RNA sequence: AACAUGUUCUU
RNA sequence: CCCGUCGCUACUACCGAUUGAAUGGCUUAGUGAGGCCUCCGGAUUGGUUUAGGGAACCGAGAAGCUGGUCAAACUUGGUCAUUUAGAGGAAGUAAAAGUCGUAACAAGGUUUCCGUAGGUGAACCUGCGGAAGGAUCAU
RNA sequence: CGGCACCUUACGAGAAAUCAAAGUCUUUGGGUUCUGGGGGGAGUAUGGUCGCAAGGCUGAAACUUAAAGGAAUUGACGGAAG
RNA sequence: CCGGUCCUGGACCCAGCCGAGCCUUUCCUUCUGGCCAGGACUUUUACUUUGAAAAAAUUAGAGUGUUCAAAGCAGGCCUUUGCUCGAAUAUAUUAGCAUGGAAUAAUAGAAUAGGACGUUAUGGUUCU
RNA sequence: UAUCUGGUUGAUCCUGCCAGUAGUCAUAUGCUUGUCUCAAAGAUUAAGCCAUGCAUGUCUAAGUAUAAGCAAUUUAUACAGUGAAACUGCGAAUGGCUCAUUAAAUCAGUUAUCGUUUAUUUGAUAGUAUACUUGGAUAACCGUGGUAAUUCUAGAGCUAAUACAUGCUUAAAAUCCCGACUGUUUGGAAGGGAUGUAUUUAUUAGAUAAAAAUUUGAUGAUUCAUAAUAACUUUUCGAAUCGCAUGGCCUUGUGCUGGCGAUGGUUCAUUCAAAUUUCUGCCCUAUCAACUUUCGAUGGUAGGAUAGUGGCCUACCAUGGUUUCAACGGGUAACGGGGAAUAAGGGUUCGAUUCCGGAGAGGGAGCCUGAGAAACGGCUACC
RNA sequence: GAUAAGGGAAGUCGGCAAAAUAGAUCCGUAACUUCGGGAUAAGGAUUGGCUCUAAGGAUCGGUAACGAUCAACUUAGAACUGGUACGGACAAGGGGAAUCUGACUGUCUAAUUAAAACAUAGCAUUG
């Protein structure tokens, strides 16, 4: 087709953006950036369709042209910036902070956080190898590259990064017993804890997990995001629900119970 | 133009395929360089992605390696004496990869004499004996004499390689691709491969 | 079977036999393990054949799909065609029909294959117009 | 032994 | 009740001299625009930069020239497919009350029918073998 | 034990005539081959193929049409019988 | 049945279903560290179970006085300088991937023995 | 709602079709037509032909301003504000339209790249063994014009850069090769070179089965990454750019210095893409049974070409490859799919068309530019 | 016995006469058919010189798959080259669509007729 597409049709936009059908023909097309097109949430969606801070995209343009909006602390003006998993969005003018986290229903809930909290994030180790001049580095899930990591770090490990200096604070080894959070699949948004991992050479590795309530659920290894060291201790704040799935009758019961 | 697509060919069953689309630029070919031996002329080619290739149309000199000795020098190419794929390239001295060529043996001779102190050729004529007597009676300081002694023992080389040093031209194989890189580089023939090509040549 | 039976010299790439190094005055031979649990044959390691398309003594890697089938021709130099039988389900009649496909695969001279035998073939890079597979294991016919 | 034929259309 | 030829009319399709015609595809051979590569060329131009008047020798270089390569397109021939004219010929079907006979339905007045072969205005007749779907389930 | 048949019955089958299979089939599945899809046009035309020929095998379409057909019932008729 | 009744609650008997483990001549890989985690081997298939994943829109379907409805994915709250549940769920699976089972239907095996075991059998020849 | 009814006969029971009946996001047509919400709309025949107008442009404080353009006198006799033109940069390869071609092709699910290119984005990332900052061109502009005519341009005179070409500003210790003298059983030494990163070739690291008589990454897997040696290159680039604030130190010189930024740059990573690619799955047709292989058909070796694999092409060689499990050929009133209509169940029929994939821009072919096009609101040629 | 601008059978009873074709290699070849043919159907391409390359043998001598020596003209390919020539003289088919007629090869009017006439195999009749 002669070259790269620059438009995204509304019906072809990822469903986890909850874009209404009849608004118009097109959808925001997330720019090339740190996260994949499909597994990211562009800033215009975050700052318009979630927070209702803007009535439309022109006012989104105006808001970001005034250095208000920040991603991972740095200032961004790209209206279609592909904000993704673990990203921290700072709004100093409103005195408000956020972190993109998968709510259990499968989306990015509006997760408010504190200023002290809005200064770090987490990163899965894609690979570890030597660059030029023999210097070792590890690649994270957000396109960040860090040189001179701990000589023990391997793939599938989570690291803590400070959003100011880009430095690594502390990390996690991947093994049985780790609190995690599924990154894709049908088990999206739910928080579990590693039970077992089954290794298929040449294939796709399988990992067995368990929620706080006893539920064993398997998932592709590539969708496992370690979020802690043990059960009950995440390294970030969790949304209203703590990542446990509730059946439709359960939620209906709870809605009736709450409303009287 | 020239194309590399597979759609113009018959299926493995033997069916004649129908036209699918017009020719695409991402499947082009180009003209062979047909590199020759002469004064250097190198033309750049703009390729896909903004990269560059170099069509060696004519080359004088190439960087050749004596593999065993761990040394390589920028000699000059005399001619083409054998090509595995077509005798038309040897008959017209066309340089491509894997062409058997003769190079100037002179710079390797200088390196041999300077790094060791012995000489090659081994022929016992007039000029050969005169140069041998000159080399054996050269002026060497005591520390250079001792470092050359530390380089002794392994001084002698295989009988086929040094025998050819009588003519000042060795046998080599082109290892570079002159049409792709603009370099005409290679390595000296040695051992089993050398015996194979000599058997092919003298015949 | 003569190893140097061409108009060119047959050798493995960048495997140099320094004819005066120390003591191993033999034609050095390289190989690899193809992975996935498959055994490197002994005729590949202590052998003399030269095959740029050998999974073990050549530069092709195995990756993708692993297939098995019955050999129906060895009438080609160093490649075979295997026959994979299968059943195709036709939902309207709730029944099956017997269907087959022919696959061409490279067979290293490390193996001794003949018509009637079951092979396992691993996928490699396209190494011919029709060949994308490569014999890895041979069983009795 | 002989013996061919029966305008059209209904109620 | 009913069969075929024959007579008037209408419609459909078939065969048919015309080496008929037209349209569309594929293709041998012949010619071949143009680009690209290559090869020299050298209008022009700045000096690798240096010379008492400037004489060398550096660089850049247009038109054009050589040989290739891809190859539109035209002519010729071939082939394939699809429409289509045609003297005349031979069918089919339809259409209240035209002609000739009466083949079948009753043992339909020579039981009927099948295959084959001859004959004849027409239905049909005759020979050889077969069937009962017979006019005999039987002496 | 095998065979050519026959008689009675009708549980059963069938539109019936009838059927020991034409039964064990809406309570619908033992294996398997071939053939048909209203009546004509037509086993015609065309192409192919076999044949010495006569012909055999393969085999359409346009068009036309409301029935054609099967088995039985009552009557009528018979150059049928009593 | 205790009955223990606030629809529902515990040890005991009764039976019923889905399961496990041992023992019966006994299948159910095998070593190392020392009920997991790194080595050495595996007769092939069909079939069936379960799962990973599988674009929205459309379909089926939960919530919503678009005044109804088709629809849409919204909206509702003492009336705020705010607070708020949401944007469900199944369907997809011929082919590929992973997985439990061993009925049904195949395939292989020891017959000129060229057969199986000898763990720490015995001897010999090679390699690392 | 898992349903039938009329028609052969004097009457009957059947076969069997014709007819009736209901739906269609299925099209046309007739008649008729008050209100509201929603809404398809030159696909079908002609991917036939098209008058006219519009559909792609683009400037921030941060590339280049003597408009002989506009405003006023101002922290500005180098300019400083606004703002034409032009140079430079970027975009124009997206979108939108259509369904002609196309039947293992496209496409769908599923794979692969240990088989490649990738502007941009986002991470990183280079002190390498005249410098108070080098040159010369041209546009814009005034000026003479030529053609019937076009988004045609020629002579002449200026003049710029983030345009074009050139070129230094520089650490620290250390390693290696050559080595005149010199110590003297094998030392020191003057003096020469290479130090980065790109390029090409060759050769070495890149190890990890458990006890006697040292450091080393990843993968299922590599000749992987990375590193070293010797050499190679019509030498890649390791910043001669720009805006606002103007600070601090005095050894007071238009001194040494240093804040947010613009833009740019090599390599790797990432992201957006692309190109190939595995397995299985397409309608009718035998009045299509053999097809392919001259001139590549199936395979092998070597090369050439490509971004890269590969008969992609060439040379030599072998004689192979597909097929009744339907090859090959022919038809399609055939773009594929998500889907649509009807629906007891099983099915039947439709899908040009709101999303995804492909293909095309009258027909054919060939190219330029560019990261990306065989582009047509780009060029070239033929019809 | 030759040649001829443009036209190309308009000449003539009639293409009479002349022209055109022609060797060899490679390609390609219809109807019809007694299946043998038709067929050189039709219709295309190539061909010189020079310099090379490859293939095809004989006799001796013990994985001899080798060496030594000898030897004939055929075939195929490539580079170069010229006023694009080249079966360079010579030699050497024009072709196609049909009708009448005799099957065919063969035979006769020496000295105006070569034919459709005679013969023929096949078929029948007669003694
Ligand atoms: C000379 N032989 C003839 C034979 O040719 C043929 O005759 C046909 C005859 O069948 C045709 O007759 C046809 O058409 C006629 C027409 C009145 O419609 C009708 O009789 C009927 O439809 C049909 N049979 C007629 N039209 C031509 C004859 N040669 O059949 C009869 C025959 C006597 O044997
Ligand atoms: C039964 N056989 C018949 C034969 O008898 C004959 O029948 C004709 C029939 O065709 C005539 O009838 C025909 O012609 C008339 C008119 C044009 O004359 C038409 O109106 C009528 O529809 C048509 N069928 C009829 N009038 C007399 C019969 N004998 O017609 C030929 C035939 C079919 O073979």
């Amino acid at each position: 087709a002669r070259g790269p597409k620059k438009h995204l049709k509304r019906l072809a936009a990822p469903s986890h953006w909850m874009l209404d059908k009849l608004s118009g023909t097109y959808a925001p097309r997330p720019s090339a950036g740190p996260h994949k097109l499909r597994e990211s949430l562009p800033l215009v969606v975050f700052l318009r369709n979630r927070l209702k801070y803007a009535l439309n995209g022109r006012e989104v343009k105006a808001i970001m042209m005034q250095q208000h909006v920040q991603v991972d602390g740095k200032v961004r003006t790209d209206t279609t910036y592909p904000a993704g998993f673990m990203d921290v969005i700072t709004l100093e003018a409103t005195n408000e902070h956020f972190r993109l986290v998968y709510d259990v229903k499968g989306k990015f809930a509006v997760h408010r956080i504190s200023a002290e909290e809005a200064a770090y994030k987490l990163g899965k180790v894609k690979k570890v190898q030597l660059g030029k001049k023999g210097v070792p580095y590890v690649v994270t899930h957000d396109g960040r590259t860090i040189r001179y990591p701990d000589p023990l770090i391997r793939a599938n490990d989570t690291v803590k990064i400070d959003l100011a200096t880009g430095k690594i604070d502390d990390f996690i080894k991947f093994d049985t017993g780790r609190l995690v959070m599924v990154t894709g699949g049908r088990n999206l948004g739910r928080v579990g804890v590693i039970v077992h991992r089954e290794k298929h050479e040449g294939g796709f590795d399988l990992v067995h997990i368990k929620d706080a309530l006893e539920n064993t659920f398997v998932t592709r290894l590539s969708n496992v995001f370690v979020i802690g060291t043990e059960a009950g201790k995440p390294w970030v704040s969790l949304p209203k629900g703590k990542g446990i799935k509730l059946s439709i009758s359960e939620e209906r019961d709870r809605r009736r119970a709450q409303q009287g | 133009g020239i194309s590399r697509d597979s759609r113009h060919k018959r299926s493995a069953t033997g069916a004649k395929r129908a036209q699918f689309r017009k020719k695409r630029k991402f499947e082009l070919g180009r003209q062979p360089a047909n590199t020759k031996i002469g004064p250097k002329r190198i033309h750049s080619v703009r390729t896909r992605g903004g990269n560059q290739k170099f069509r060696a149309l004519r080359v004088e000199t190439g960087n050749f390696s004596w593999g065993s000795e761990g040394v390589s020098r920028k000699t000059r190419i005399a001619g083409v004496v054998y090509h595995p794929s077509n005798n038309e390239l040897v008959r017209t001295n066309t340089l491509t990869k894997s062409a058997v060529v003769q190079i100037d043996a002179t710079p390797f001779r200088q390196w041999y004499e300077n790094h060791y102190g012995a000489t090659l050729g081994k022929k016992k004529g007039g000029a050969h004996a005169a140069h041998a007597a000159e080399v054996a009676d050269a002026k060497r300081s005591r520390k250079v004499e001792r470092k050359l002694a530390a380089r002794s023992g392994a001084a002698a080389i295989e009988s086929a390689v040094d025998s050819q040093f009588g003519s000042g031209r060795l046998y080599a194989v082109i290892s570079s691709r002159p049409g792709q890189s603009g370099r005409c580089d290679g390595y000296i023939l040695e051992g089993e491969e050398l015996a194979f090509y000599l058997r092919r040549l003298t015949a | 079977l003569t190893v140097q039976s061409e108009r060119a010299f047959q050798k493995q790439p960048h495997i140099f036999t320094n004819p005066k190094a120390k003591a191993n005055k033999k034609t050095k031979r390289w190989y690899k393990d193809v992975g996935l649990g498959f055994k490197t044959p002994k005729a590949a390691i202590e052998g003399s054949y030269i095959d740029k398309k050998c999974p073990f003594a050549g530069t092709v890697s195995i990756r993708g799909k692993i297939l098995t089938g019955t050999v129906v021709s060895t009438k080609m130099h160093r490649t075979i065609i295997i026959r994979r039988d299968y059943l195709h389900y036709v939902p309207k009649y709730n029944r099956y029909e017997k269907r087959h496909k022919n696959v061409a695969a490279h067979v290293s001279p490390a193996f001794r294959v003949e018509e009637g035998d079951v092979v396992t073939v691993g996928q490699c890079r396209p190494i011919s117009k029709t060949v994308r597979f490569n014999v890895l294991k041979v069983s009795a016919g």
